[PDB]
């Protein structure tokens, strides 16, 4: 009933970086190859004739 | 002249009482107030009311 006679709760942020898992990862990489591929087909432009 | 003396003191007394019974009459409920006021300031230490509450 007095100013000042509490009792208090602490509070954490608790979420995927404070705990230090955001990047928990597992995966092995992948070798990496690319083939060019052919683009054909014609567009339409803005300009006018 | 003694007995008007005395009458007179009576009536200083009444006008006297009529006043002090209505003080303690206003202050009862002026002190019911404060007491209900202090109740509420002790509701606002919740530490976990919303600003609008």
């Amino acid at each position: 009933a007095n100013d000042g006679e509490t009792i208090d709760i602490d509070l954490k942020q608790i979420n995927s970086q404070t705990l230090g898992l955001d990047t928990l990862n597992v995966q092995q990489k992948y070798k990496v190859s690319d083939t060019a591929a052919t683009v054909t087909g014609y567009a339409d432009t803005t300009i006018a004739l | 002249q003694a007995q008007a003396q005395n009458s007179q003191y009576a009536l200083a007394r009444t006008f006297a009482t009529q006043k002090v019974s209505l003080e303690e009459s206003v202050l009862s409920q002026v002190t019911t107030a404060i007491q209900t006021a202090q109740e509420k300031i002790v509701y606002a230490g919740n530490g976990t009311l919303s600003d609008d509450d």
